[PDB]
């Protein structure tokens, strides 16, 4: 009927299948482990060998390589290497039985079914919708009975991480901010009724003093929305809620200080620090963790018009500092200046932002990690180390006063929303944004290297890569243990 | 998204 | 007859001086106090005050703020504060003196005299030589008998930095590669008989079969040479030694793949890597540590010609391995390459390089921190630590695989010198030198973010900052005890 | 006959230089038949020949200009007017003083392209043993930047005394 | 010094 | 190769 996902490691005496491979192998009487020596050379780590009917059930029967068994942390790397052996060896597998356009596959679980589910599910989306010429869909569930909710553990953190994907995909046409909010909105309460959802119009944005992100939404015709999501998770409603929040502009052109047009369609990802945040919140609520969280996010496009910001306003941010915008494509600090302000209302015991933030952290580390400012290394510790277990790495960046310095000596205002320099783009974008915190656990994530994936994550397609909602889910479930 |  | 660099603390009930300033104070019978009190506000941090014929033998009396008595390491920051302080306050004094055309300065220990003589010996330098407009050069002496080996420990760190900021600064038509080596070897054997240098001609090179390094010297007709400097410090001549590696590009025009015009006289200093890692061997021999260490520094210059590299190029390195040169102005890369290969050789115990490699890593961190590439944690770990102390901050990035693939990925050879994308730009970089090094402590410093300072490190003047020179000494201090 | 001229173009042209080229097809060529004549003619040989408006692109570079000149003799008579190819071999084109921005200029070791493809079809036409007579011509230079190179607003003579 |  |  279906396809099979089926692994094995690199020699022994044989190198070996794992046991649901074996079990398979008796199953069909010897003619996997037969059929696989006739085919050549031992299947190397993340690579493929198709069979074809071994098995009256599974016509298709993929092999895919997980490399050393006991592979585990490196050191050099900072992740669990076996987990990311697998996400790369069921992704590849899986994306082998859809171009075989088999609807159907099961998949090993590998000893870690909670990888193999992320392999899979994170290997086989698209984002389909628009085009009317698709691939398959392909049903992809564990091949077993034994260990299911570690398989749908893994299915939940990567449909965590594809909501995201989708959400930055969309064209900005479709992905405008009340489309935004309308689609997490839904999301979230099917994930719990513990759920409150507040699509903050432009009236309270105004009411909430909040000029420094409606400078920003003026230029566009498009509506601004302030979203306010609420999991209530513990057992006392009185408990300190954890805050994410999110940047989330629906079109990036720059404004007036307009963008070259070369790539300038994967702006309509910049609310990517808006989806991330929003998707763990989604996933939390999911997990159905013994925590309280607010999810901000401010949500606007940044457009070129007769109204737009202009270099060398000063706007006042919520908290009566005076910014001024010498840059228009600065604007996701400055939206972020009044819902950071903001965040500090419900009185959090941890501040979390994300952000497309700044085409500098792409020059730095951009592409291999997220880079987080923080002024809480126990808050940097628990980040890196959720780092660890969902391969999807975070790596700090300094938030030292040198830089708050050159944001800080300002001509007309209280904070500029650019440095004078090229220098240290990130941290002097980071510094800015300290500016609107007095909170002691704070960390900005800057996630515009790791925006898209080309081939970097093996059990990634191309496009918007979603990156890092399992990294932020995984620190909130180990925060509530 | 500035340049850098 | 001189001038005298006093200091003073934030307030108590009363701001207090150091002990020098009140026995002072004392000493004129209570005048200075008295002065301060009718000249108004008290003195910040960093800040200063001039006060005229208090005492017949200082007719002018500087006191600076030294902030907080008791600051200490920052965690936010990573420094020590007060030696940060101190070295701002006393600095800034005695540029005061220095305007006021006095030839001699006692300067206040201010309780930590190492901090106070980097201050005074970093805060004056100029690098006045080839202008016949100079300022009076002043003689700074410590104010004191009491702790004097500090003070004179604080002139040694100090001047073997201003030895790397006078090899940077001077231009590259004076400072070639046989005259960098020529400077280095002088200074080498003055501080230490336990010395041998080796200026390497192009013969040896070529008998090294050093082909990448060599690729790069051609289309210059000035001549290369490999710099070899060893200083013997241990009682057993057979320890293993501690090598340091560095790029010597006496000036980069970038060759082929030309460099614009605006600002390429800063290239002059790409031979930083070569002036730090050998200022510091001078400092190491000077402090007469009991270590073996070798510096090895390959030094060209990088023009275009008839007979210059051409992008698409495949040169092959000393180790074999062959090099596709698709950009004339990543040499950095090559020259380290062979030099790189050739320091296993000495089989170290260690091995350190520093190098203004990539305008990315300025683009990164780029101003703040030296960033530092490192197989080794522990390693890491001594840099970071000797940081805090110096306060010439280090700053850890990624050397993971991902990053060596969009090196390895190459058409004709086995690497290729520059990656497809803008992307990570110091992070590809330090994957290709990992690829001529198998040595298990391997530290890669990208100096080109710090190559320069204009405002930002307030004990140095504008120019050339032979940054990290004093994080790399205390390193090797504390590595010997 | 194809794949010769894809490693003649893809080879980094410090191996693929003037001398280089010529070598590889004059032996590519005399494989084929020995109805050939290789004249891997040198500097003093295109000068002598007038040929001012080439040597003035090859000065720039310390890497010498090469003239090749291939002769497949296939017709049973020797009369016979041939066809003739000829093929431009810049080994490198950096530009020279209107020089190239840096992004991916290592592709300009195929600029010897045109001497590569029409001397691989002579090889291949000597191989078939095609009943014809063919010339093979190519200038082999590089185009370097440098204290001697080609200047913007230079004028110089073509062998047909144009300027 | 390449630059980005 | 000239650009255009
Ligand atoms: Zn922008
Ligand atoms: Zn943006
Ligand atoms: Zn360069
Ligand atoms: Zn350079
Ligand atoms: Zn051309």
């Amino acid at each position: 009927t279906k396809g099979l996902v089926l692994g094995i490691y690199s020699k022994e005496d044989e190198p070996q299948f794992t046991s649901a491979g074996e079990n398979f192998n008796k199953l069909v009487s010897g003619k996997l482990r037969e059929i696989l020596n006739i085919s050549g050379p031992p299947l190397k780590a993340g690579k493929t060998r198709t069979f074809y009917g071994l098995h009256e059930d599974f016509p298709s029967v993929v092999v895919v390589g997980l490399g050393k068994k006991t592979a585990g942390i490196d050191e050099q790397e900072n992740w669990h290497e076996g987990k990311e052996n697998i996400r790369a060896a069921v992704a590849a597998g899986c994306r082998q039985i859809q171009d075989l356009e088999i609807p159907s596959v099961e998949v090993d679980p590998c000893g870690d079914a909670q990888a193999a589910a992320e392999g899979a599910v994170l290997g086989l989306y698209e984002y389909d919708d628009l085009k009317q010429k698709r691939k398959v869909v392909v049903s992809a569930k564990l091949h077993g009975s034994e260990d299911q909710e570690a398989w749908q553990r893994g299915v939940l953190f990567a449909s965590g991480q594809n909501l995201a994907r989708r959400l930055m995909e969309t064209p900005a046409n479709e992905m405008t901010p009340t489309k935004f909010a309308e689609i997490v909105e839904e999301n979230l309460k099917s994930a719990s009724i513990k759920t409150d959802v507040f699509i903050r119009p432009k009236s309270w944005i105004e009411e909430q003093e909040m000029g420094s992100f409606l400078s920003v939404a003026k230029g566009s015709e498009e509506p601004p929305v302030f979203l306010e999501i609420h999991y209530k998770g513990s057992p006392n409603a009185s408990e300190p809620p954890l805050v994410f929040v999110g940047k989330g502009i629906t079109f990036d052109s720059g404004g007036i200080s307009i963008k070259a047009a070369a790539n300038m369609d994967l702006m309509r990802a910049d609310m990517g620090g808006a989806a991330t945040i929003c998707s763990a919140i989604v996933s939390a609520a999911k997990l159905d963790l013994p925590i309280n969280i607010v999810g901000l996010a401010p949500l606007c496009e940044n457009m070129p018009s007769g109204k737009a910001n202009k270099p060398g306003d000063v706007v006042r941010a919520r908290n009566g500092k005076t910014i001024q915008v010498d840059n228009t494509d600065a604007e996701g600090r400055l939206i972020l200046a009044d819902a950071l302000c903001y965040a500090h209302t419900f009185n959090p015991k941890v501040i979390i932002n994300a952000a497309t933030l700044t085409g500098a952290m792409d020059i730095a580390l951009g592409s291999g990690a997220t880079g987080v400012f923080t002024n809480s290394s126990w808050l940097w510790n628990k980040l890196f180390e959720a780092s660890i277990e969902t391969g999807d790495r975070v790596w700090r960046m300094p938030l030292f006063e040198h830089y708050t310095r050159q944001v800080i000596d300002c001509q007309l205002a209280d904070v500029n929303n650019i440095g004078k320099y090229r220098s240290a783009g990130a941290c002097t974008a980071a510094a800015f944004l300290k500016e609107f915190v007095t909170h002691p656990k704070w960390a900005h994530l800057d996630i515009a290297g790791v925006m898209t994936n080309k081939d970097e994550v093996p059990y990634l397609r191309k496009g918007m890569a979603g990156r890092p909602t399992r990294t932020l889910i995984e620190f909130l479930f180990r925060f509530s243990q | 998204x500035v340049v850098d």
